[PDB]
């Protein structure tokens, strides 16, 4: 098995896996320490931002790739996307600085 | 924008709220599940939550993207994608005023303080029970903060009568309304009408004069939380804290679906909404009518607890069931998800560029490449081969793109064969212990459904060839490919991190093949003759004319330190061949090429010319020996083993020797467990000269080929044991029983017969028996090593070193270690890549052997080590003078390349795993000792030191202790207190000092802490762990476990701060704030009589008031300059564990998803605090580069691009 | 590869993604404006919800 | 001097290049130059030529086009340049914006 580009989700901008539907393979902690006992520049943070999910910044990038612009503008993940909005904030005091 | 670092946290005022909010929540169902259309106004609300999906309300008057920007008449939506959804708020605006639940279960509860009530009181006065005096005014007895319930009212309102003249006669014009409520409205006046600037000077001068512990202590508490308040400008009033109006999630995080079963699957905070809202309604039903204070006191009580209770739950006790329990999942507990939520699917994920499939050894492709079967390659870079399509021309559309890629007919796989060529792929293991299991490759297209790999690169995956599944992914950005092939590519990586080793030492087969070729016949053809080398050996060989092997003699030339001489050496054909590879740098070879030998001969080349030649050597040296391996054609058979004759003799020999020991145990004489020992030691004896007689022999039959023989002596793979067994009797075999006892005693008739001849039944079946349990010993060993790995692996993590040197000229005294019977760890690779010092000479006079700030070498080394010098001082990743960091001339050689550590490289994880690693061979030992030594835990034996010195005099002795002083020439007899079952190790008229271990077990960290500084801490336990990983025969090269320990040395213990908590017991890496701020920074404006400009809140003026009334109250502070005391800030520097070490770290996310957000999140937002981003833990998870590799420089120097 | 009767008939091979059994459900648990179901349902490729 | 794309094997970089990191990052720089350089001009000048027609059947009319396209296609990645120009050390690097001899 193996995959380029997938089928998405519902419930997040993760495409699932298991040659039921292709997918992918779980990027664990452990690889995650290995690129950063060696200078991960790019690697790492397209593994965690664009490689995965980031359905808007894949569809981005992948169709840059294809229209000749491979160089990507990473943003910031749902992750810290649902981190402002889980947290709840309460009367709100998020930063713009 | 997205591009951040440097986030503020606060507390927001209600006005702000609404903005993003669309509406109230004006109608208090949830949803219409039991028609499964959306509720208006309810917990799923289009008009407050936009729209339910891409372009739609919730009417269905609008399905389609083509309704940009329109707008539903029935709901306040905006008909666009369904992404606006997860952003917009609601709010719910409560009609009475609440108390907030989380200062409250806050431990230093900053109104507690603040206001000054006991904690109980306060939850009654907030909870309706009770009354508190508000704003009496000119009341008849009672104070403001007396504490009352009943019938106050009535004397003072009925004594009190005078006129309504102070807006309804009460204290906001004119007192004389002695008034009194309950909780939020009063504690909301006092916070939004009180001050405290000058609250904070007289706590000061209390500080200076009223009771020291109780009121000096508590009310610097109080201090603390009224400055912290003060210390914000922006500032984060109290005011704040009252929500009044809470906004509402999105239904996006709470979805609701109706399942099979009549069941609709929600959230339960959905169902907790639901009810604080309805109980909100019912509070306005109950209250909008003129109802008794008794309803209005129960609902409004029963709201505070419904909102408490959703914010944070399950706080009062909670149902207990034994099985399992379910409380309603509460927002705060998904919040603080450590390792239920933020640990494991944070940050482990899917991927979108990878695959998956079978490995198979390579023995044709080189080093740096690697078979990829052809669907694979096809797959996976399809978007590249879609430009390249593109950029044919032959192609406008993506979509003929796929349908050309997908369906794969007779065009063109010259796009992926190019492609292939200069973008690598990155090859992943799934258990990945150190970073030797990833790496990335040159791809190649193959045959078939299998990736190919090259023979030699597998080891340092550690792997089998079994069938495994390895992963593999594809970077898509220049950056990460030219990181591959620049630092990752393999051919870089030939060394072990953990210490100086070779990791691609070759294989059975290579090294079987090499010792084939290299032996020593005495007569065969063409012996004795004469050549030129290289011109007269290759021709007299190609012809036949001499075999591939007889002694001759040839004329070469070979460098003698390290020059040129040419003679006439006696070798074969054959070691010429393969010396023709050994590159030209160091000479000729000449011995039987063993495995042994390879390994030194890889070493020497790699250690003279570097890491490209010595990769080309080990290729070239790869294929030839394989080659001849094969064109040998070596195999096995039964002739080749031949049993020893004498066997058949010997085997019956002994038997007489044991009917003899038989017959004496039959007449008694000789116990029964020395009759097994004399037994079992005759059968060994009679097994050994079996053994090797039968070596022997194996050798001789031909000198030139005994497929055992070889396959044994080269080192292939076998033994002297297996290969006793394929000829000799099996041995002995243990008697276990397998439960209640050690095992131990074994049989008394060893298994006699070989396996050539074959076993009888019962032989079998105790081999069987013997087989299994090892399998079974292996199984749960293994088992047991799983928790060391894990754990010790998740000891540390952390950050990187900073600076080109360190100017700490001020190192260690390194020399080599003998533990008392010889010496087990020499000062070679103890010194080896360690810069030095001072410039050394040899005791031969005038010989610079080093210059100061220099690399030292291994040529340098073996001469200082052939020296009679003793020891040598280098620096010490330890001592390092550069904070937030260690300097690149402290640390030294890089032992990954083997060149001086350079700027901008983590090595902090590495030493972390090539410490935890072995422990998986790690069998007192094993991890008890490892956690119990770096996590500061007594030993629970206890050893102390003598931590003074002078010459043993045995005192009074046998109490069950002993009270012994040694002796002091300074005059002391303090008397220590090492109980009488703790080994000493002291002796009559030896002479201790101090600080030295008197007793048997751990010296507890304190002692040498306290009286020998933390370099002799650190140094003590460097060497107990070296120790122990030493005896259980695994090396490590000490600098990677040094790094760690020097993390634990960081903290400190302030006994003096005469401006902070006195209790501040912080870490002394954080020993620069320690004087610097002196909370007024070095006392640089301690004064009032000139000017200060600060404390102007006293009425300062000339006026006789700043020169001769000199400034203040206190002429200049009555005592001591304005703190009672000089200000000191004294310390000690105190060990740690590494747990809580760990714990103490500075940053709110790095603890936040390390342990209890509460408490982070309160001091946080108390503080007001600004983080910059600036870690390396917090980057990791906010998604952007890391400070480390780029992070340090080229996180600068980015312009130009 | 389908036959009349909305399945895969024996005697074929499948290359993957083709049909094997046509469900086709008319399920109106859209209450939510069946009028939609309608609506496409009388396209006359009827997907109609 | 031609490449004939393999891969890379270093020390000379420790030499010139005082950093082996900051030197892959320059390297990547310059690299991302080249490439954008060589895509406008590709993109640009390949427009031009096929200007006249830009259906699927049309291109493919006299297989020159072709022929240049994998000739260009025939020339080793952006990288391998910005490597060798190291090995010939053409270029100078230091703080912030490195850029190459052209002037």
């Amino acid at each position: 098995h193996a995959r380029s580009i997938g089928p998405y989700s519902l419930i997040t901008q993760q495409p699932l896996g298991g040659k039921a539907q292709f997918g992918g393979q779980r990027f664990g902690e452990m690889e995650v320490w290995a690129l950063e006992a060696f200078g991960a520049s790019h690697i790492l943070q397209e593994i965690l931002t664009v490689k995965s999910d980031d359905v808007v910044g894949r569809s981005k990038a992948y169709e840059a790739i294809v229209k000749g612009d491979p160089m990507p503008t990473p943003g910031i993940p749902e992750s810290l996307n649902v981190l402002l909005h889980e947290l709840k904030g309460l009367g709100l005091s998020f930063s713009l600085d | 924008k997205n591009n951040f670092s440097k986030i503020r946290i606060t507390l927001a005022s209600p006005e702000e709220i609404l903005e993003n909010s669309f509406g109230e929540v004006l109608k208090p169902e949830t949803i219409n599940y039991r028609t499964y259309k959306p509720e208006r106004d309810g917990l799923f609300c289009e008009r407050i939550f936009g729209p339910v999906k891409d372009f739609e309300c919730h009417c269905g008057k609008y399905k389609r993207i083509r309704y940009r920007g329109i707008v539903c008449d029935r709901c306040g939506v905006e008909v666009t994608e369904k992404k606006v959804r997860r952003e917009r708020m609601g709010h719910i605006h409560l009609v009475v005023p609440v108390a907030h639940i989380w200062y409250f279960r806050s431990l230093p509860n900053k109104i507690g303080y603040l206001l000054g009530l006991p904690t109980k009181k306060l939850d009654a006065i907030i909870y309706y029970e009770r009354y508190v005096v508000i704003q009496p005014g000119v009341a008849e007895g009672l104070s403001q903060l007396d504490l009352l319930s009943e019938e106050e009212y009535l004397d003072k309102l009925d004594e009190i009568e005078r006129t309504h003249k102070g807006n309804q006669n009460l204290e906001d014009t004119n007192p004389d309304k002695f008034i009194a409520k309950i909780g939020a409205e009063a504690i909301y006046d006092l916070l939004c009408r009180v001050d405290l600037d000058s609250i904070s000077y007289e706590l000061r001068d209390r500080a200076n004069t009223d009771g020291s512990q109780q009121r000096k202590t508590e009310a610097l508490k109080r201090l603390q939380v009224v400055e912290s308040f003060r210390a914000s400008k922006g500032v984060n009033r109290p005011e704040w804290m009252v929500m009044k109006v809470i906004p509402v999630i999105p239904p996006d995080l709470r979805p609701l679906v109706p399942l099979d079963g009549g069941r609709f699957a929600t959230s339960d905070l959905n169902d907790l909404y639901r009810r604080v809202i309805i109980r909100n309604n019912r509070l306005k039903r109950l209250i909008e009518i003129k109802a008794p204070e008794v309803i209005l006191r129960n609902e409004k009580r029963m709201l505070q607890e419904a909102v408490d209770s959703l914010f944070d739950n399950s706080r009062k006790s909670s149902a207990v069931k034994s099985d399992n329990n379910r409380p309603l999942k509460s927002l705060s507990d998904s919040l603080k998800g450590k390792q239920g939520r933020f640990r494991q699917n944070l940050l482990g994920k899917r991927v979108d560029y990878s695959a998956r499939s079978v490995i198979v050894v390579g023995p044709e492709l080189k080093m740096h490449e690697c078979g990829l079967p052809k669907d694979m390659a096809a797959e996976l870079y399809k978007p590249f081969i879609i430009r390249k399509l593109i950029e044919r021309g032959i192609v406008k559309t993506v979509k003929s793109a796929k349908k050309i890629v997908d369906r794969k007919e007779p065009v063109i796989w010259d796009i992926l064969e190019y492609v292939m060529k200069g973008h690598p792929v990155l090859l992943n293991r799934a258990p990945t212990l150190h970073r030797l299991g990833i790496q990335a490759f040159q791809p190649k297209l193959i045959e078939g459904k299998a990736i190919q790999l090259h023979p030699l690169s597998c080891t340092a995956f550690n792997a089998d060839f079994d069938g495994d599944q390895m992963a593999v992914h594809l970077p898509l950005s220049n950056e990460a490919i030219l990181e591959a092939q620049l630092l990752m590519l393999a051919s870089h990586n030939i060394l072990n991190p953990a210490n100086g080793a070779p990791i691609t030492v070759p294989s059975q087969d290579m090294v079987l093949g090499l010792y084939y070729i290299t032996k020593l016949r005495p007569n065969t053809k063409g012996h004795g003759l004469i050549f030129y080398g290289p011109e007269e050996a290759t021709i007299a060989y190609n012809e036949g004319k001499v075999d591939i092997h007889a002694p001759i003699k040839v004329y070469v030339e070979d460098y003698e330190n390290g020059e040129l001489v040419r003679r006439m050496v006696e070798t074969s054909v054959g070691r010429l061949m393969v010396n023709e590879y050994v590159p030209k740098k160091v000479g000729y070879v000449n011995e039987v090429l063993g495995k042994k030998a390879l390994r030194d001969i890889i070493g020497s080349v790699i250690k003279i010319c570097g890491v490209a030649t010595t990769a080309k050597f080990l290729d070239d040296i790869k294929n030839l020996g394989y080659y001849m391996a094969f064109k040998g054609g070596l195999s096995f058979n039964l002739a080749d083993v031949l049993i020893p004759d004498e066997k058949d003799q010997l085997i019956q020999e002994g038997y007489t020797a044991v009917e003899q020991i038989m017959q004496d145990y039959s007449m008694g004489f000789i116990t029964f467990n020395e009759r097994y020992n004399q037994i079992i030691d005759t059968w060994t004896h009679i097994n050994g000269r079996l053994s090797n007689v039968l070596i022997k022999q194996l050798s001789s039959d031909n000198d030139g080929f005994n497929s055992v023989f070889m396959m044994m002596d080269s080192g292939a793979r076998g033994s002297k044991e297996q290969i006793r067994q394929l000829s000799g009797m099996r041995g002995l075999m243990a008697k276990p029983q397998k439960s209640g006892a050690e095992g131990g005693q074994i049989i008394e008739n060893p298994i006699l017969s070989n396996f050539k001849e074959g076993l009888s039944v019962l032989e079998y079946f105790i081999s069987t028996h013997g087989a299994r349990k090892g399998l079974a010993d292996t199984a749960l060993k293994t088992a047991d090593a799983g928790y060391l790995t894990r754990r010790l692996v998740d000891v540390s993590h952390d950050v990187i070193i900073t600076e080109e040197d360190c100017g700490t000229l001020r190192g260690l005294l390194t020399t080599e270690l003998k533990q008392n019977e010889d010496v087990v760890a020499s000062l070679y690779e103890r010194i080896l890549g360690r810069v030095s010092v001072h410039d050394i000479i040899h005791p031969t006079t005038g010989d610079i052997i080093v210059r100061a700030g220099e690399e030292i070498r291994e040529q340098a080394a073996q001469i200082i080590e052939d020296s009679p010098i003793e020891a040598v001082e280098i620096r010490s990743v330890l001592t390092c003078e550069s904070k937030k960091g260690v300097c690149a001339k402290c640390y030294g050689r890089n032992l990954a390349t083997n060149r001086m550590v350079q700027r901008g490289e983590v090595v902090g994880v590495i030493a972390a795993q090539s410490i935890g690693e072995p422990g998986t061979q790690l069998t007192t030992g094993g991890l008890p000792r490892v956690t119990e030594l770096f996590e500061a835990r007594n030993p629970s034996n206890p050893a102390i030191v003598s931590e003074i010195d002078g010459e043993i005099g045995f005192g009074k002795l046998k109490r069950g202790n002993r009270e012994i002083t040694v002796t002091s020439k300074l005059g002391e007899e303090k008397k220590y207190l090492i109980p009488l079952s703790k080994q000493l190790l002291v002796q009559e008229n030896d002479f201790v000092r101090a600080g030295t271990p008197l007793s048997d077990g751990a010296i507890t960290p304190a002692d040498i802490l306290a009286i020998k500084g933390p370099t002799a801490v650190q140094e003590y336990i460097v060497n107990e762990v070296q120790d122990v990983y030493r005896l259980q025969g695994v090396k490590i090269n000490d600098k990677h476990f040094e790094v760690i320990v020097r993390q634990m040395m960081r903290k400190v213990e302030i006994v003096d701060p005469g401006d902070t908590l006195f209790l501040e017991q912080q870490v002394v890496d954080k020993f620069e704030v320690m004087e610097e701020n002196d909370r007024i920074w070095g006392k640089k404006v301690v004064i009032d009589a000139g000017d200060s400009q600060v404390l102007k809140a006293g009425q300062i003026v000339t006026a006789r008031k700043l020169r001769d009334e000199n400034s203040m109250l206190k002429r200049k502070d009555l005592k001591i300059v304005k703190v009672r005391d000089a200000k000191s800030a004294t310390a000690s520097q105190i060990l740690q564990g590494i747990t809580r070490a760990a714990l103490q770290t500075k940053s709110f996310m790095s603890a936040a998803s390390f342990q209890e957000t509460t408490k982070v999140l309160n001091e946080a937002a108390i503080c007001g605090k600004t983080d910059y981003l600036e870690g390396l833990k917090e980057n990791v998870i906010c998604g952007h580069l890391i400070p480390a590799g780029t992070g340090l420089r080229d996180y600068e120097k980015l312009v130009v691009m | 590869d389908l036959d009349e009767n909305g399945i895969v008939r024996i005697g074929a091979h499948i290359e993957p993604g083709d049909i094997l059994i046509g469900k086709i459900t008319p399920k109106g648990e859209s209450d939510p404006t069946p009028e939609e179901k309608l609506l496409r349902a009388i396209f006359g490729d009827k997907a109609g919800d | 001097v031609p490449m004939d794309t393999i891969t890379r094997d270093m020390v000379r970089l420790s030499e010139d290049t005082e950093n082996v990191y900051e030197t892959v990052m320059i390297i990547a720089k310059r690299a991302n130059q080249i490439g954008q350089q060589m895509k406008q001009d590709l993109e640009k000048k390949l427009q031009d030529f096929s200007s006249s027609n830009d259906n699927l059947e049309e291109v493919f009319e006299n297989r020159e086009q072709i022929e240049i396209s994998r000739y260009y296609e025939h020339l080793p990645k952006p990288g391998l340049i910005a490597t060798a120009e190291y090995e010939q050390d053409k270029l100078y690097h230091r703080m912030p914006g490195a850029t190459s001899t052209n002037d």
